[PDB]
């Protein structure tokens, strides 16, 4: 016979002990574990609600694999990619080459708390969540690799974040702000709550969802069996949030929840939004971006926060608004400046799809609608070389993305910028700012691709040096997805 | 306009197809991308710092770390199908001795040594599984890393039999505090203390380099040797035929580690003045492995051999990689 | 040869534009127009392009030169229409 | 360590003993067994060329299902069935209904051979494969199984053999002979050799591969699983072939070839002929039914034979012929009588389509051009009822399939009849006549659909009353596949 | 019109939702919807008359046979996940305890125990194999087809172990005659000619009934207790932790046959007569399992004891199913 | 009441035809061609049509009646266009 899960399991995580022949600090520096004055004992109340034990963990997974793995022979010789909507494909391209090496960093991310965490039953859900990461970004190298000969863009699911493309520049500048340069606790707050938990855990599986209605039953399967896997280490923040509360450290802990909740949005806006409202067809359009987000994003982190005693983030009036727009801006940025992606942006301005933008959006016509109008009338009128752009967009400094917001009649971009030390910063937002302010030593002397280019680090200095400068070239370089086939419509 | 590979572009110039293994482990760091700013954020931070001089500056080095390949070629699909394997058998052992009523037929003697020498081995074996798993944090190449993120695992499968069995003994014994003793034994018994000190000081070696060598090379052999080896001798005499087997099942594990532990020695060794960097570490580390193979064998029976034994086999295992 | 940010009227996104040190604000709009105007805007010649500073909304003459509105390099600018 | 799998397999198979207690006979009955007259030392030198051991087996298994099992379940909720092709769609209810429980009374077959084979490796083998068909029955039957809700049709894969259906009779006549009514020696020459080796093994291969074609690749993945497993059992047959040759029954084993293989024929021209031939959409047809025979079984047959040392058979010559002719009357009978069949027949005689099948066939539209031109007429000029029947056609004695050969300008249907004792046989073929006299004690009083009609078993005695009798109602009587559709096309 | 169901339609008018096992398991046999005439061919013909007198004419009634239900609802899917797993351990006993050269510590004494009580068991339990293989293609139901069709495949698997066991034996004491006189030891030595009388004799109860019973419920338990638990009791006390392990092993299949014919013995009782039907066939069958068991354990150390404890271990099997 | 097997010219498949003791050739011919005639064989008035034997190919006279040409039940015969 053998025992019950419930009358072993503290045992395999009753391993702290006190350090004799070595400080508790020297063991358990405060930059790395974050203890933050709370002591061991206090720690040890940590309590993962999903238990889980070696076992039970390589025979699941064993199993997770075995069908994915499968299903991917099973359809290989199907080519699937290749009779499929241009705008799946580039879906595809996009996910991977943001995502494939930034799973596998965040295996490091759990291997910070593996090591560092006081919290005994962290330490071994951070084994789990290494070992979970380690898979993710392996699997998610494996899949896109079928498709190398069809294209070099495929190339990018490993080669993006080796460059300065400037989204590469944009996931570095996230990831490695909430989970690569972050103590423990600092880790689980921000990585596996706020934006695990908050964020992927739903998106993945509207991913999903969505891949299996365009009829990539091998992605599909993909993105569900992966998705199935981040409970088990998203989990890791709620309890050391308690911890927090419970004791003298409500504050602190608010704002990382803050921050890190603000800046999972915006690159959100920049890598779904567009997707779901512009490069999915239109008859396959469950939802809007902005309906998906209040529906399955923003309710869960009002319960969730509430749970927990803490307050909505101070920008939550602000946040709720912007999803009328932001993602738009983004969208617009990336398919004008299409040529500096891996992946061709799809316009999804069509009659049809200009409208159903009207009925999601109010009156997104008379200001979005209004800068692809022109756009459209270039094309119609053959002069395509006014759809490209001949300058850099101005950078925010904390986001590394592209200062836009509302155009046309009511037009309302603004530029919430700031001086310190002999330095001019600019910031896309209210909240981009702040979170530069709260901790200005922490990106201080960083650089986006402007003040690079200023600083004469981009060279040549002109449009072919920056696209050599991020790696780009024909081939790889964007344009749009539909090849302008979208236009016809308008004559 | 580029024309689409058959590979990875920077697999691309290989004469081989690349592996699976290959294609998922190789060149995937990117903090070692901008050795002045690893990280893309202010270049001052404590992160930053701790990079540049725990990874970066080690003094073993090599100039393409990236290179190193995991003489097993461990991969995450193939280490479940392995593992899941090898639970499977130690699941029945523990299942099908316990039908037998293996527990119950174990001398006083025994199940007292057991509380001293085998389920303390609970923290050992988590201050492997912190050790190993800060290698993989450190380490310069991803492919050095993956190695240490399936020893972590492993360790973690120590800890788990350790906590299954400590439950199992402490239901058949309730007398003797099984599960409620081990911290004071491994904090207060002087057999534990060598060990004891040995991987606390160990654990707070941050030079990757230092750190490989501490933990993979120095304790492990040492931990291995006195507890798997010697402890699990001592066990199959006692006629314990669950521990001798659970020994015997763990020591595959130690050995895979054995083996890339002794690939990543080989390729340092390729650069002139590793092997210097090598003993000196070892020099510096041996002397503390050798007073905790004493402090906990001398307190076995047959205690001067099994010391002896150990500290011969733990310093064949660096002889063989050239030291 | 200074550098400024565009945030043209009724357009999107702010851009980075290069004017030179002695230009009239009607030439500095003049630069930013040709990277906003046909290109995501509607001109608007019945009308006549302003130059004012974004961080306090500070208009500036249609003569006034770059050389003497100060302005801190990288300094945000506001393009609008009026007459 | 672990031995070499070479080391110790002779052992698994050295199983053989000298009876003491009961006799070799009653131990091993001639009717179950058939050593005729070759002892047990002789048959002890039968040695299977494809090895297996218990272990190997399982692990091996434990993962094509895996892989199987989870195929579906990802593509479960897809639906295909739906939107697919009403030809496949029909295919797979004909394949299903006609296999699925055969598939199943093969383990029983097997199960023959495990028990009363004097060759103890052929025993072992049996072993395995009673395991495989086993699988292979319920496989089918899980996987149909999904459909039930979708139509009463897919409940025949577990009814249609419980049925005297016409095609459920001749598919338990060509069975029941071949496999559940023979000596564990003839089971291996008939079933294993000549049927799986000679006919399924590479039909499975193309049904699989045209499954893909048809983007199922549920049925695709099924199939291909399932395929994979056939040749560890159905190499059972070569070693009994030898050891009879071997010895003085060369002749014994040369007719149960010739008898096994021409049944397998006759069933597999109206199951696979109407299917490659016309089910299957004209721009998804890789060869015809008539090359895809000579090029994948008539060669294979002739080099096996070879190596055997046997002859080809008597009828070779004029087998051959029929390729041209035999799968064509087979579908037309079944389109005509299509409300006698638990799916719906496609015609597959467009304009397009009946060019095709002159190309395939040389003057198919002087002789079965013909029957199809008037049929045509009659459904453009509104006389539906003139296609289908208000009689029984005439049913071949041994193959219980309908007597039809050559029709139009070179008619040439022909009917070998046979008097035997007071009673008069009908038989569609030359082949079929001598399978009854060269053992007719076998034969003699069965009864086919005709001689239980005439005798008064068919009550009431009337189309309605046939109906009734082959447990056939409305819903799962078939109709034309595409509804007529390819009438539009001559107006 | 017939409207589609929601199972198939010989399950519709079940109260719960049917489970896999019940949709590819039941009502599968067709040869049993005419008694009349069996197959589809003359009515005469050998293969009819077997089956009219060996399945239909059996004295072992039941009106509803499809209704029998496994116990353990195997299905082929679940059998082998099952079994793999079974097998990963028993290949880790092998492997593991050879690596620790567990066979070279084995006395002289216990060795040619085994060259005569241990390696001729393969012909016992092929004999077994092919004991239910013949239920398989005889029983009146395709459930209870199923159980014989599993059961089959655990007797080729008890073979298998066998086997390899016996090439290990001949490795390590090649004068002995390990695997060269198995045959000459189960056709000639006093000691297993109980057995071999009876599983010949049996071998040929071609009732359907008489063939479960004889074997499933008489010769089965004998050979379990004689083998499976004596002297695998014996090889534990002679330390052969090996065959001691392997035998608990194999003792999991024989419980798993022993549930599915209790299972079938109890709904064989729901119709009056059959219980004295059982009894007199076990009345036939049980004085040949009493010698069997007799001229095996009587040559075993213990033996008058072995016998005792067997013999009642064996017919406890058979009240416990209320006989 | 007498069965027989319908083998009509250019037609596919032979078939079940019912027909009566009493029926002259003509008579036999005229119900098997309503089993296949205007199914999936042109008619031919211009010619007539004659029933045979099929086992030796014996025509029958088209006066003949089924009582007199003896025929074993079930026996095959067949019915070709002719003059
Ligand atoms: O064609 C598609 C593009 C994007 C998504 Br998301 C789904 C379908
Ligand atoms: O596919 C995606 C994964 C992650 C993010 Br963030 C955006 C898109
Ligand atoms: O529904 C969704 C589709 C795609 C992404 Br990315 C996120 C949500
Ligand atoms: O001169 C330039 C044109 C375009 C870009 Br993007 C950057 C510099
Ligand atoms: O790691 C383990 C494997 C099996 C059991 Br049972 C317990 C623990
Ligand atoms: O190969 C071996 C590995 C580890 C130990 Br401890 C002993 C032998
Ligand atoms: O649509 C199809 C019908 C039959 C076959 Br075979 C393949 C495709
Ligand atoms: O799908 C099929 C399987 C077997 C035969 Br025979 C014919 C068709
Ligand atoms: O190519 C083939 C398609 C279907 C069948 Br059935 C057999 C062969
Ligand atoms: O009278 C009948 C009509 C059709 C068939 Br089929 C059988 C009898
Ligand atoms: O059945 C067996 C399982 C494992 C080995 Br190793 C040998 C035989
Ligand atoms: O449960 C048991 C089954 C078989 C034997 Br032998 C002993 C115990
Ligand atoms: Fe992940
Ligand atoms: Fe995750
Ligand atoms: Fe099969
Ligand atoms: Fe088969
Ligand atoms: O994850
Ligand atoms: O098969």
């Amino acid at each position: 016979s053998m025992l019950k899960r419930e009358d072993w399991y503290d045992l395999t995580r009753t391993t702290n002990w006190t350090p004799k022949y070595v400080t508790e600090n020297e063991l358990f520096p405060e930059e790395m574990s974050g203890a933050r004055g709370i002591s061991m004992e206090a720690w040890e109340k940590y309590d993962e609600p999903y238990k889980i034990t070696y076992p039970e963990y390589v025979s699941i997974q064993r199993e997770k694999d075995s069908g994915a793995y499968s299903i991917k022979a099973a359809l290989e010789r199907d080519g699937f990619v290749d009779r499929a909507d241009p705008g799946w494909v580039s879906t595809m391209q996009l996910h991977f080459g943001a995502i494939a090496l930034e799973e596998y960093a965040a295996s490091t991310a759990e291997a910070r708390m593996a090591r560092f965490a006081k919290a005994p039953g962290n330490r071994n859900m951070a084994t789990f969540g290494m070992m979970d990461e380690n898979r993710h970004g392996q699997i998610q190298l494996y899949f896109p690799y079928a498709n190398v000969k069809r294209s070099r863009k495929w190339d990018w699911a490993h080669k993006a974040i080796h460059t300065n493309e400037w989204a590469a520049i944009a996931a570095r500048s996230f990831f490695d702000d909430m989970m690569m340069t972050r103590d423990s606790v600092a880790v689980s707050i921000m990585l596996t709550f706020a934006f695990e938990t908050g964020f992927t855990n739903m998106q993945f599986l509207g991913l999903a969802a969505d891949a299996a209605e365009a009829g990539d039953h091998t992605f599909a399967s993909l993105i569900s069996s992966i998705q199935t896997d981040e409970s088990r280490h998203a989990q890791q923040g709620g309890p050391s949030l308690k911890i927090l509360v419970e004791n003298g450290k409500k504050d602190e802990a608010q704002q990382m929840v803050d921050v890190a909740i603000w800046r999972s949005w915006k690159l959100f806006s920049v890598l779904t939004g567009p997707i779901m409202d512009y490069y999915t067809p239109l008859e396959s359009r469950n939802q809007s971006f902005k309906e998906f987000m209040l529906e399955w994003i923003v309710a869960q982190f009002e319960r969730q926060l509430l749970d927990l005693g803490l307050d909505k983030p101070w920008y939550w009036d602000q946040f709720m608004q912007d999803l009328d727009e932001t993602h738009h801006g983004m969208h617009l940025g990336v398919w004008y400046w299409r040529p500096t992606v891996w992946w061709d942006p799809a316009a999804g301005v069509s009659p049809e799809e200009r409208e159903w933008l009207e009925e999601k959006y109010p009156g997104w016509n008379d200001t979005w609608g209004q800068c692809w109008d022109v756009i459209t009338d270039n094309l119609v009128n053959g002069k395509p070389e006014l759809t490209v752009p001949e300058t850099l967009p101005t950078i925010c400094n904390m986001c590394n993305l592209p200062i836009a917001h509302t155009p046309g009649n009511k037009w309302n971009v603004k530029d919430y910028q700031l001086e310190y030390e002999g330095r001019l910063y600019h910031f896309g937002s209210e909240a981009d700012r702040w979170c530069f302010q709260i901790d200005p030593e922490r990106y201080k002397n960083h650089t986006n691709l402007v003040d690079r280019f200023l600083k004469g680090e981009i060279q040549p200095a002109d449009l072919a040096g920056a696209l050599m400068y991020m790696s780009l070239e024909p081939g790889v370089m964007g344009d749009d997805a539909h090849d302008y086939e979208w236009v016809k419509a308008y004559q | 306009a580029l024309k689409p590979l058959k590979t990875w572009s920077h697999l691309a110039g290989n004469r081989r197809r690349p592996s699976e293994y290959e294609v998922v482990s190789t060149n995937l760091h990117y903090f070692t991308d901008n050795p002045e700013r690893p990280w893309e954020l202010d270049s001052n931070l404590p992160m930053q710092t701790w990079y540049k001089k725990y990874c970066f500056d080690s003094p073993l080095k090599h100039d393409d770390w990236n290179a190193f390949r995991d003489p097993d070629q461990l991969v995450y699909r193939t280490y479940n199908l392995l593992q899941d394997g090898q639970e499977s058998y130690v699941q029945g052992l523990f299942d099908q001795l316990n039908d037998r009523g293996h527990d119950q037929m174990l001398t006083r003697e025994w199940v007292e040594t057991l509380a001293r020498f085998y389920t303390p081995a609970r923290y050992l074996f988590h201050a492997l599984q912190m050790g190993s798993v800060y290698i993989h944090q450190i380490a310069p190449a991803s492919t050095i890393t993956n190695c240490a993120t399936y020893e972590t695992a492993d360790h973690l499968r120590w800890l788990t039999h350790t906590a299954y069995r400590t439950r199992e003994l402490a239901n058949c014994y309730p007398d003797v505090g099984f599960g409620k003793r081990e911290r004071d034994v491994w904090e207060n018994d002087p057999a534990w203390q060598g060990f004891r000190e040995l991987i606390e000081k160990a654990l707070i070696a941050w030079d990757w380099g230092e750190a490989f060598t501490a933990i993979n090379l120095v304790t492990k052999p040492a931990v291995e040797e006195a507890l798997l080896q010697q402890l699990g001798s001592l066990a199959q005499s006692e006629g314990d035929t669950l521990l001798g087997l659970l020994a015997q099942a763990q020591k595959r594990d130690a050995e895979r580690h054995r083996r890339w532990s002794s690939a990543l020695v080989k390729m340092a060794l390729e650069k002139e003045g590793n092997r210097e960097v090598l003993q000196k570490w070892v020099a510096k580390w041996e002397p503390l492995a050798d007073k905790a193979i004493e402090a906990y064998c001398s307190a076995l029976p047959d205690g001067e051999n099994a010391i002896v034994e150990a500290k011969s086999a733990s310093r064949y295992v660096r002889q063989m990689m050239g030291l | 040869t200074f550098p400024i940010m565009s945030n043209f009227e009724r357009d999107f996104v702010i851009q980075l534009v290069p004017v030179d040190t002695e230009d009239t604000m009607d030439q500095v709009a003049e630069k930013c127009a040709y990277h906003s105007i046909n290109r995501r805007v509607h001109p608007q010649p019945e009308k006549i392009l302003r130059v004012r500073r974004h961080e306090d909304g500070t208009l500036f003459p249609r003569g006034m030169i770059v050389s003497d509105a100060g302005l801190r390099p990288t300094e945000t600018l506001d393009i609008i229409f009026m007459d």
